[PDB]
């Protein structure tokens, strides 16, 4: 809760569904946030 | 609940903040 | 240069338009994130 989590080496169509994922499960949010996050550290 | 607030450094990235407090 | 706008106030698939055009338009992100400070600000 107040942590700062970026996501720039998400493409639009997967961060798309992340987006869409927090919408649906807000309760998930912050381990959906750390879920992108993978990507976003893989890609990075 | 807790969400996430979406920010953005102007120039070149986009990225997430949580926020509930 | 860049300031870091927070937008919380849009809607999920706002998000997926928005940063579908920065990557998509990386050279209009200016405009396209000009838009989501309004967007943010219309829906605050």
């Amino acid at each position: 809760g107040g942590e700062i989590v970026y996501l720039p080496n998400l493409n639009p169509d997967q961060l798309c569904a992340f987006i869409h994922s927090i919408h649906d499960d807000p309760s998930q949010s912050a381990n959906l946030l750390a879920e992108a996050k993978k990507l976003n550290d893989a890609q990075a | 609940q807790r969400l996430a607030n979406f920010l953005v450094h102007s120039s070149n990235n986009f990225g997430a903040i949580l926020s509930s407090t």
